[PDB]
């Protein structure tokens, strides 16, 4: 994908996170398991939410009475008649098929992008207190129990509280 | 072992595939597909005033009363008019319809509509008015005709020349129907009319028409080789119609009031009535008109999808989810 | 302190929203309306010829010369019609005019346009050309008629029959209009023009028509059950049109030389001229023809942007700016 | 943001950068202040400007003259017309308000590009010389005067020069 | 010196530009032009059926026999018709043909086509068949005539009553074609058919057709003032067409046997046929349909790319490559 | 470029590598050379072909016939047919040039962050051990022969075998 995480770096998905799209497992001591990160699971909910509702919404429907009211010898007009629905399906047809297969491109693309960048926010938190192991996942220098774990889930991990004992 | 923190993403049992612009058939968590293909296999109500469901008839027949046609219900406002595709009852005695099409455009969505009474039969002192019958018209084992307009015929071997007038008295626009029988040959034009060279002239306020009558040698159609023309006007509120005619008309007697406040179309289907409402109807179903896309028929009419040519647009919501 | 750098984006005071595919009302730094929605107000040449303004007229009444009318007033071309929606002097004497809708279209655009006398009103010598007048056309509280054409009628209880020819011996098409009158009865039919059955014939190089007038009894329109029914012809240069009539003949006076190279339509607007120039008119103003897409009317004539139904189309140009 | 960097991990922007998209603040001993990125910037001006262009002159215009010429009689050709141009208007209309919504979300996450790009460009030129804090921000290990300063934003930083110093 | 490993892209000698939505004439490795520009230069089959193919020819010429036509070569089904713009033999007596162009469309396309004998030119016992003829229709420096109708005149002084029907015994459609000559003045009238006032009379089960001659002086037009007015039906399988006339009538001699399937058009072109067979044909030559888009001409016939105003859209394949 | 690696921190193309569209440069003791990365070229290939092929093959054709069948005294008629014409031309033409151009874009930035994923791919091995230039280049703290180099490429790169080494 795009953004190199899912399916990528990161090589597959969680049937055990069933809480939101996007989060963090981890393991210690105590134990593991799953968190949902519930902001950017959110936040890519109302996206695609908004995109498909978009979609749906931005058409302007309007009545119409469809026919066929010519006769036999204004076999012409009924043919112009012809030409212009033909036209027009074929006209909705290629954007529709088209529309669809570029914004599910978009779509899964989005998702990638949403987990890298959860991905380097941890990244950014940890710097070297932790060993980047290229899967999706960092080995702590230091014993991280629960409440530390949760300190680099909600963004406020303490490195300078850590690094003596990583070092 | 040293504690770890991974990221990561969902995944599910689904198996729905999307295709996307570079990869095709990617299983995904959650899909949506924006294409409506369901109908409820009938014909509805739209928005919510009731189609006129002509059953066996054309709207000729309909209009003219031919016998054969089922009895004349008031349905007094609809919002299409629903023929099946061949339908067996029209013109029972052969013929045309001037401006046909343009009659059933006109009529295909109407406000208000009520037939009134403009020139009573009885009314007929110097024809006869109580022989303009065919074989080809039955009703009830007996020769008739199309019930609204009246076959006038010599009357003790004369037909004087005709004058009447009606004036639309009423505060709504009047759809008339007059017609004209062409003969055979000139010894049937006598015996019928009396009166071997013949003319009708209709004259309103924009109406100057002056028929008459051809012969040709025709081909037997239901045995009968004459032929009826009808004709029709719009008769604005305070204007009068005038006929003259010394032979071969065919007289209103009924006539239609009607309200027109937009049109819509004729649609051919073979399905009846099922007591629905609907936004958009098809010939085959009425379909919701939420979705931005249908594949279900083109010939609809109200407010509907965009008619494509897909069997299914699938969009992705989910992500990427490792396929079965 | 230590030391530090930073990467970083521009930020300011804009409140201006745009809406993305994901996301509504998000604050940019800078956008751009790409929805043309400003008119001017007026009526302007296009390109920049000016349009045939009829004021009060329609284009029957200002071709035929309806006295009602102003004065014809020379506009040897033009790059389309306007028309009021209901202008009050058409027909001032009761009637038709054949293929209208045709005409109009074909007069829509015109590149050269000049009136010329055909057949002098002074050259009737066995006919009344004088006495061709109705109260239904006055000129200045005296009754008229339309002044390209003469209203004939018998001289002496006598209506000879008509043979005049016109040969087009200019380097230019012209448009040559004539008609025919249907009156109320055979009395007015040989008060006026003394035989009982007539006709007018006419004959180009390819047109072959003959007119017969219609009796019926018609409502009274301005007082007047008899009607006109006017006709129109193309007589290519080098060709002939023939006319023969022993009554109800509406003869040419004036006809028009006429060069077309393309072709626009007739706009329906209340407003006046406004001595500007366009790319693109609409009824209710002229506008710009810059922007992509426009919301002001469907009725367009010129080089127009694509007409929609949205209110804003704004493009972001700068970047996400924290909203107020 | 796709990228990242936009009201991201550089969490919103500088009322005190006038002079160009995207660049620099820096602060040292001598005091501080903001540099536009000169070449990002302009890059940018003239790719969305290009954008904008393209959406407007890759329209076709042609003359065409709209009005109403039937008649009474002939309102089923009249309706022929009144379904075509209800067409037209249907398909310009969605193709218009999706291209909007579309292209915004382009511009937008162009933006967060060049940004994120132009941060990276000068992580990899401290490298181990200075501290990533997460915000968009490198603290240096040594002191950076004007002139270090400006060598990190035209892309001539010095590394061996300052390591010893650094660590 | 240290080991260093590095990661890259392709780069090659390619020159090929395209254009992105944020940048112009971008060099790249690979790029694929999605849009059709070259034609055959010739007129094929349509899968694969062949095109009539009229050369110096009208349709109306060629159906009515014009003898300046090329000999009739049966030519039993074809896929759409060509026409030169201005075809040189079309009607050789000047006149009309009755709803010319709904005609034209029917004829576009057809499965079966077989010209038959329908009233054999020996049959007319009691006219003259044999001299109806016109310097402005000649067979080998002699006056002729359509070949496939007959001019009828008066045999002795005398034009009977003719009273001639066809019964369609046949298991296909048949197109059949008549007419009536308008002379130009009495003297004329009575010269050639004896009877002053005359008729057509043409009945099926479906038409009811009474012509009359008309007069009007009318330019001469290859020296005549006459003209012949052509008319024509759908004969179905089992009906019968009947004609009546007493003078002015252009009779079948010939009629055609047709197969409908289907509808095409009449292409306008100057090219002549190539032996070669196309999924889409366009008036200067065959195209190619696998590309979704062409430049070549808006008057198609087929399955054709969609018709854009274009001189290139050129997609990149490979990547971002250095320029010359 | 989006991801920043073609024309980007990754300054031009290579003429020498002839067998793929991404790949790998190595300079050692014993020598220098170029190798393709087969897959992420392969997984390429077939992505853009599938873009072209969808936007070929997705347009509905259908048979039309398309003349000039009215008479002069139908120009009302003809009108609407021009209309009708010029509109779908319009139409199409609009949208054809836009999509070509929007889809360039999307082509040019998918090899962007193709070459971007597989720079990130050998950096996350590496770690440590080696040197990010910051050309698309890793400057080794160990001997790394061509078995080692080929570790690298094929995704096997043993970091605890060289650490001694590179420290
Ligand atoms: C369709 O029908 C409309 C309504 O007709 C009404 O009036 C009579 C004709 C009756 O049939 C009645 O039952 C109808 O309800 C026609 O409109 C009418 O047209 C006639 C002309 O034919 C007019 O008749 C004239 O009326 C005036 C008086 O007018 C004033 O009074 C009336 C009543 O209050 C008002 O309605 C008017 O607006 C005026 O204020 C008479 O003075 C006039 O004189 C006689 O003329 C006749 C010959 O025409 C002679 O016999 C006498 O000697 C007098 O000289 C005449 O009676 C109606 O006023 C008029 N009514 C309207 C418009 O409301 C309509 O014409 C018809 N349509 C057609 C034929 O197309
Ligand atoms: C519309 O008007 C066109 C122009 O008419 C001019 O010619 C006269 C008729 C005058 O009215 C004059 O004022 C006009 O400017 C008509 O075209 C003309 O049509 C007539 C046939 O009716 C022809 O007349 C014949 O001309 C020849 C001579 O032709 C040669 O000379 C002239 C002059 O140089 C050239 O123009 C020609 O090309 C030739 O080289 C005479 O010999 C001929 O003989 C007489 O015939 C008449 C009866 O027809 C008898 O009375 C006599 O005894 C002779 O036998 C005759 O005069 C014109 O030549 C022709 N001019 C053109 C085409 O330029 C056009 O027909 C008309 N349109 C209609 C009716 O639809
Ligand atoms: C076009 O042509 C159709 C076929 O015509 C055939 O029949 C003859 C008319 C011959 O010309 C023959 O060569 C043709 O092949 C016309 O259809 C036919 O129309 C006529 C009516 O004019 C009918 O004639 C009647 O037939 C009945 C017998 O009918 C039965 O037998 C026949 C033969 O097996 C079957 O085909 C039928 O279905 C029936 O089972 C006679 O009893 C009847 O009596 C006479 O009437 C005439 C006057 O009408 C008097 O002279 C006598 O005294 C008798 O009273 C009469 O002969 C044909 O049956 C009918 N055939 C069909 C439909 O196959 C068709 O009408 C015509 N089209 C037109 C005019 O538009
Ligand atoms: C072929 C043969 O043996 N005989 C036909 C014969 O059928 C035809 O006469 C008509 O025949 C039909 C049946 O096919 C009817 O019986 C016609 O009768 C009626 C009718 O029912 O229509 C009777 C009715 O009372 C009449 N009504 C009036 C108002 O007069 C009508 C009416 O006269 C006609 O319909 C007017 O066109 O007819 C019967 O006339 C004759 C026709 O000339 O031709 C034989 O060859
Ligand atoms: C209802 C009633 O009391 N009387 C009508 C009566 O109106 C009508 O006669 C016509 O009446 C109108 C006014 O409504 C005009 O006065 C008509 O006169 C003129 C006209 O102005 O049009 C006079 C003119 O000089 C005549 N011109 C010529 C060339 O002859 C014309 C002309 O004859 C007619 O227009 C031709 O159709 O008329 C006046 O005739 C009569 C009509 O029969 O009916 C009464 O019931
Ligand atoms: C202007 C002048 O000097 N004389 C015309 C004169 O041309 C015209 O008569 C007609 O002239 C043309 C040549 O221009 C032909 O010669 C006409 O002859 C034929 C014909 O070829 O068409 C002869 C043919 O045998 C006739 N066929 C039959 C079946 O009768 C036809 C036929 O009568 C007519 O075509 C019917 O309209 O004519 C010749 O008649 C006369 C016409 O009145 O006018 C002079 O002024
Ligand atoms: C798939 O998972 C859903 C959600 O838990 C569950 O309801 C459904 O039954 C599952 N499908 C199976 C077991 O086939
Ligand atoms: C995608 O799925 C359908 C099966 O429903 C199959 O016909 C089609 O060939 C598949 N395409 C690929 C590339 O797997
Ligand atoms: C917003 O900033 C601009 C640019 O400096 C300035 O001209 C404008 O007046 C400002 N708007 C205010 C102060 O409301
Ligand atoms: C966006 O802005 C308009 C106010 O102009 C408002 O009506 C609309 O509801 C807003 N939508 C959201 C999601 O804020
Ligand atoms: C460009 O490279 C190709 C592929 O090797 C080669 O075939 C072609 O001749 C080259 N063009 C030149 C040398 O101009
Ligand atoms: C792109 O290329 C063409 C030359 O074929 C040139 O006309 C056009 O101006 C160029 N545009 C730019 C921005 O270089």
């Amino acid at each position: 994908g795009l953004f190199g995480a899912i399916a990528g770096f990161i090589e597959g998905g969680w049937q055990g996170m069933v809480d939101g799209w996007y989060g963090y497992h981890h393991s210690n001591e105590q134990g593991s398991g799953y968190a949902a990160d519930k902001e950017s699971t959110q936040k890519a909910i109302d996206g695609v939410t908004n995109k498909v509702n978009s979609i749906i919404d931005k058409m302007n429907t309007q009545f119409e009475a469809v026919g066929r009211e010519f006769n036999n010898l204004e076999r012409r007009i009924e043919n112009l008649n012809k030409k212009m629905e033909d036209g027009f399906l074929d006209v909705w047809t290629y954007n529709a098929e088209l529309l669809v297969l570029m914004e599910n491109e978009r779509t899964l693309d989005f998702h990638d992008s949403n987990v890298k960048n959860l991905y380097d926010k941890v990244r950014l938190q940890l710097r070297d207190n932790a060993k980047e192991l290229g899967n999706g996942c960092f080995e702590f220098y230091h014993k991280c129990d629960n409440e530390c774990m949760e300190s680099v889930r909600n963004g406020t991990y303490d490195y300078p509280q850590y690094s003596e004992e990583a070092r | 072992d040293p504690d770890q923190i991974c990221i990561g993403y969902h995944a599910n049992n689904s198996t729905e595939q999307v295709d996307t612009i570079m990869e095709k058939n990617v299983t995904v968590t959650h899909a949506q597909d924006i294409l409506e293909k369901k109908h409820n296999g009938k014909l509805c109500d739209l928005d919510g005033v009731k189609p006129l469901i002509l059953r066996d008839c054309s709207v000729a027949g309909w209009l003219l009363g031919n016998p054969m046609c089922d009895e004349f219900i008031n349905v007094p406002e609809w919002s299409y008019i629903v023929e099946k595709a061949n339908p067996v009852n029209d013109l029972c005695y052969p013929g045309d319809f001037n401006d046909y099409e343009e009659l059933k455009h006109l009529l295909s969505r109407i406000n208000h509509f009520e037939k009134i009474q403009i020139i009573p039969k009885s009314s007929w002192s110097s024809h006869e008015a109580s022989l303009g019958v065919s074989s080809a018209c039955p009703y009830q084992g007996k020769s008739s005709f199309f019930r609204n307009v009246v076959w006038l015929i010599k009357k003790d071997s004369t037909y004087p020349t005709i004058k009447r007038s009606y004036n639309n008295t009423n505060q709504e626009d009047l759809l008339v129907l007059w017609g004209i029988h062409h003969p055979n040959d000139a010894a049937e034009q006598t015996k019928l009319y009396q009166n071997p060279t013949t003319y009708i002239s209709v004259g309103t306020s924009t109406l100057n028409q002056r028929l008459v009558p051809r012969i040709a040698t025709r081909s037997k159609v239901k045995g009968l080789s004459g032929r009826m023309e009808f004709f029709w006007t719009i008769l604005k509120p305070n204007d009068a119609i005038n006929f003259e005619s010394n032979g071969n008309f065919i007289a209103p007697e009924y006539a239609y009031k009607i309200v027109k406040k937009g049109d819509s179309t004729i649609m051919k289907s073979e399905l009846e009535y099922g007591n629905c409402n609907t936004k958009c109807q098809t010939p085959m179903g009425a379909i919701n008109s939420s979705m931005p896309f249908h594949n279900i028929h083109p010939l609809t009419i109200g407010e509907c999808p965009k008619y494509v040519k897909s069997n299914r647009l699938v969009l992705a919501i989910g992500l990427r989810n490792s396929p079965q």
